[PDB]
């Protein structure tokens, strides 16, 4: 299922036009909310005075045609940044005439073209609009993926369309976009309404989209090809675009005529449902990231930790290999080897313990040491209706459990979507006291990585969280895990922070502080670092959520770092950044900031914004 | 009847054709009348023939003395002609070949070819014999504002647009548009008895006289300038049309004679009588249809 929609500036009857284009499968339908041609007159007379009605009745649509059926158009002569200033007074009356209009009907959305560079009084006129008050009205923008100037015919004998590349000047469009909205405060209420022509530009261009709010692709019917049979179709790049759009779940529009003498429609359709799940629904949706120290999880919570079968599997591994290196064959009915899960939850790590020791022929005592209350409960249900004697639950924070004796194994899950950002190192470092000289831990080392990323959809959310009684701007010094979709990474992603258990080293300092540079090869406008991590289980056996070495594990989610102000990079600029690692006795904390092109302010310093409680 | 007079336009022998619109109301539509009675009009109960379009008349002309071509909003270019007893409009063809609203028409010298511009950006080339489009070109970058033929060069016709381009086409050459050298032009008028030299107002209200050799100009009206007509006669009169409701019969050196306000809406169309020179012909939104006698 497509949602698809018909534009036209032709409607000579709303009933009879709404009805044939619901008739052939369209969901909705742009019109004007005015004859396109019927020029209106504000200031000057006699015209000023012609009676009205001003335009059609909204009588002859029911209250919820209006509100799901008919998107809104700007008559096509309304000019409010035109040079002449009679056109531009006349042109701003107007403007906002025909969006009142479009409100007062309760449109869904309204349309507006971006076909030249400077629309400065255009966005005016339409933020003052938008601060009428706090309606649900949607704004798309429509804008072209290739300016007209840039792909009419050459054939002007004395004005020669260019012939050398020219890499920025290709990405004029997203310019005239970019300028509109900076202008009109990245309102929510403003997304863009992507214009496809017949030939497509680079990649770069295209590319330079990624990370915006495209909520509607324009598909004129020109741009379609005829197949043998004489059907429109699509060449496979306009295809491809199309599959790049499907991902966005954008509306597709059809414009223009019928050139092959809702067909259109039926292709896109046939496209859709031609190509190939887990984590559906949280697609750029901002979380707080988990604290399972400070906090204490919920059982659903720990229910998600345990669907996820090739997690443990590759935990059950790590053990089955570490038990065969460390009981001799000539060892296994008289060596048992202590197991200690710190942080057992509600037992999934035991149970990977205890199939990991009939599958290496080794014998193990396991202690499962929970410091929340309430999977212990689970723990100690279990522990008595399945494990048994085998299995001592340890209600206690690792860091403080007096243990009876040492473990020559240590199987935690404390790794966050940053890696230490739940601070395993932490609670690793003082559960160390009773791990054998020899013994292992697993895993046995973690490290974070780094991207920097490009999306104002997301940048507009992080902005959306500002609250009533904190810092206006906390919302952008702290981290986010959120299913990153609609954005642009900018780089691949590089090495932060690692960390090794059992960690020997005589001066144990978690504090880090790191220098990235991260080249970019594309225009784009930086707007916060993705985060990913990386950990060894035992040897060979990793997990990981980096997207270059993703396990293929349907867990963690990115983090992400997010910055107060966007910062333009150019093709070839490096971006640097600095990430730090801090702490207190009593909470633990990231810093970040930018350093090149552009320095921005260190974030979340001294923790006032986002700490880690330890 | 629809309220919103489009054009008009004068035949040989004297009938005048109407083009109108319903630029607001329930249904946006259009239709086409012929009052072989000039003085009848815009009554409908005392005209020669009518018939209702689908959609508005954005622009129209005549083809020969029986052919009536049509811009529709609908993007489609249409031709209607009057029966053997001139009474029926019956339509000929109705082509939809233009991506949006069909702004501007004009026939060719020949009477057998037309060139048709649109908001789609898009110029086309049609056969009215064969009823298809011979070429099609994308020369501006913006909408297409008016085009019209050459008086007498059945290959060569204007075209200004949004893009602030104005260009003389020449379908004999490899590249067949040439921009000859301010604000948006918006109306293109060729010269009666020069060939080579043309009149283009722009949407300052300003009218200006350039001859194809790579210039004079006068403020005449207060807003857009909609239409530009040259009179019959041996040294022309240059009538103006504009959105401020006024009508101007200029000289040769663009110097106003004549000063009409009897409008009370934008004039769109100004046609000249082929049987009194001095009669001038002006149709407005306004649904007025006035009769100027321009003094001589
Ligand atoms: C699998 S998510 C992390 C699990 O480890 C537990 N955990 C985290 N920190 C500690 C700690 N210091 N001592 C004991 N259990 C802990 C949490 O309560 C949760 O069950
Ligand atoms: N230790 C935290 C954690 N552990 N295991 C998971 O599968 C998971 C998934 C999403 C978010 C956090 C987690
Ligand atoms: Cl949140
Ligand atoms: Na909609």
């Amino acid at each position: 299922r497509v949602s698809s929609g018909r534009d036209l500036n032709c409607v000579p009857e709303i009933a009879d036009t709404l009805g044939a284009v619901a008739k052939q499968g369209f969901d909705f339908l742009c019109m004007p909310v005015f004859h396109p041609r019927f020029k209106r007159e504000f200031i000057q007379e006699p015209a000023k005075n012609r009676p009205g009605p001003q335009t059609r009745s909204d009588l002859l649509l029911s209250g919820r045609d209006w509100n799901t059926l008919i998107v809104g158009k700007l008559s096509p002569w309304i000019r409010p940044d035109s040079k002449v200033e009679k056109i531009r007074r006349n042109s701003e009356a107007a403007m906002l005439q025909e969006l009142n209009f479009g409100a007062y009907l309760g449109l869904p959305a309204f349309l507006l073209p971006l076909n030249q560079e400077d629309n400065t009084n255009l966005a005016r006129v339409l933020t003052n609009h938008i601060h009428t008050g706090h309606h649900s009205s949607m704004f798309w923008m429509r804008v072209p993926l290739v300016a007209p100037e840039d792909l009419r015919d050459d054939i002007i004998e004395n004005a020669p369309t260019t012939h050398t590349e020219e890499y920025s000047g290709e990405e004029k469009t997203w310019m005239w976009w970019h300028n509109f909205r900076t202008l009109c405060d990245y309102s929510k209420r403003i997304a863009v309404a992507l214009e496809i022509g017949a030939d497509l530009p680079s990649n770069h261009v295209i590319d330079r989209w990624l990370g915006e709010p495209i909520k509607a692709a324009i598909l004129p019917t020109s741009i379609f090809l005829t197949n043998k049979k004489g059907f429109p179709v699509l060449s496979k790049m306009h295809q491809r675009l199309i599959f790049r759009l499907l991902k966005l779940e954008v509306q597709f529009i059809i414009t223009g005529t019928n050139h092959h003498s809702c067909s259109y429609l039926q292709y896109l359709e046939y496209l859709s449902q031609n190509r190939p799940l887990f984590a559906k629904g949280y697609e750029d949706y901002l979380q707080s990231p988990l604290q399972p120290l400070m906090d204490n999880l919920e059982s659903q919570t720990y229910e998600v930790f345990e669907k996820d079968p090739i997690k443990y599997s590759q935990y059950q591994q790590a053990i089955y290999k570490c038990l065969l290196d460390r009981v001799p064959e000539e060892e296994k009915d008289t060596n048992v080897q202590v197991l200690m899960v710190l942080g057992a939850g509600r037992g999934p790590l035991v149970n990977a313990s205890l199939r990991a020791a009939k599958q290496a022929d080794r014998r193990i005592k396991l202690y499962a040491v929970e410091k929340n209350p309430n999977a212990v409960v689970t723990l100690e249900n279990w522990q008595f209706e399945e494990w048994g004697s085998q299995v001592t639950v340890v209600s206690s924070d690792m860091r403080e459990w007096v243990a009876p004796e040492k473990a020559d194994i240590i199987v935690s899950e404390l790794l966050g979507s940053f890696a230490d950002n739940e601070l395993s190192p932490e609670c690793l470092d003082g559960a160390q006291h009773f791990l054998k000289d020899d013994g292992v831990s697993i895993p046995g080392e973690y490290t974070s990585f780094l991207a920097p990323i490009s999306s104002s959809k997301l940048y507009n959310e992080v902005r959306a969280c500002r609250e009533k009684d904190r810092d206006p701007e906390a919302q952008f010094e702290m981290p986010y895990v959120v299913r990153l979709h609609n954005f642009h990474q900018l780089s691949a992603p590089q090495p932060c922070f690692t960390f090794s258990h059992p960690n020997r080293d005589p001066m144990i300092d978690n504090n880090r502080y790191c220098t990235l540079e991260f080249p970019v090869e594309v225009n784009t406008v930086l707007h916060g670092f993705a985060g990913y991590f990386e950990t060894v289980l035992y040897q060979d056996i990793t997990l990981s959520i980096r997207p270059e070495t993703h396990s293929p594990m349907f867990s963690w989610f990115p983090i992400l770092f997010p910055i107060k102000q966007p910062i333009t990079v150019r093709e070839g600029q490096t971006i640097c950044v600095r990430f730090w690692r801090c702490s207190n006795s009593k909470k633990v904390w990231y810093e970040w900031a930018v350093t090149a092109p552009v320095c921005s302010a260190i974030h979340n310093p001294t923790g006032r914004s986002y700490t880690i409680g330890l | 009847m629809e309220r919103q007079l489009e054009a008009a336009r004068y035949r040989s022998d004297g009938a005048l054709l109407l083009g109108a619109s319903s630029l607001s109301g329930r249904c946006w539509a259009g239709s086409l009348w012929l009052f072989k009675d000039p003085c009848a009009a815009p009554n409908e109960g005392f005209c020669s023939a009518g018939v209702q379009t689908e959609a508005g008349v954005a622009d129209l002309t005549w083809v020969g003395e029986r052919g009536i071509l049509v811009a529709s909003d609908s993007g489609a270019v249409e031709l209607w002609e009057l029966d053997e007893n001139e009474t029926l409009i019956v339509s000929k063809f109705c082509k939809y070949e233009h991506d949006d609203i069909v702004s501007t028409v004009s026939v060719l010298s020949s009477g057998t070819q037309a060139v048709s511009g649109s908001k789609d950006i898009c110029i086309k080339v049609w056969d009215l014999a064969q009823q298809v489009v011979l070429s099609s070109y994308r020369a501006h970058a913006a909408q297409v504002t008016c085009v019209a033929a050459s008086p007498h060069k059945d290959s060569v016709f204007l075209s200004c647009s949004e893009d602030n381009r104005i260009l003389l086409w020449d379908t004999r050459c490899p590249k067949p548009a040439s921009q000859i050298g301010g604000y948006l032009p918006t109306s293109l008028a060729w010269h009666p008895q020069q060939s080579e030299v043309f009149v283009f107002g722009d949407e300052n209200g300003t009218v200006s006289l350039v001859d194809t050799k790579s210039v004079l100009s006068s403020a005449v009206h207060s807003q857009c300038v909609t239409g530009l007509v040259f009179s019959p006669h041996s040294v022309p009169f240059l009538a103006s049309l504009s959105e401020d409701c006024s009508l101007a019969v200029l000289d040769s050196s663009l110097s106003e004679l004549f000063r009409s306000q009897a409008h009370r809406d934008f004039v769109r169309d100004a046609t000249w009588s082929p049987l009194n020179h001095s009669l001038l012909t002006t149709v407005g939104w306004d649904h007025q249809v006035v009769h100027h006698v321009v003094p001589t």
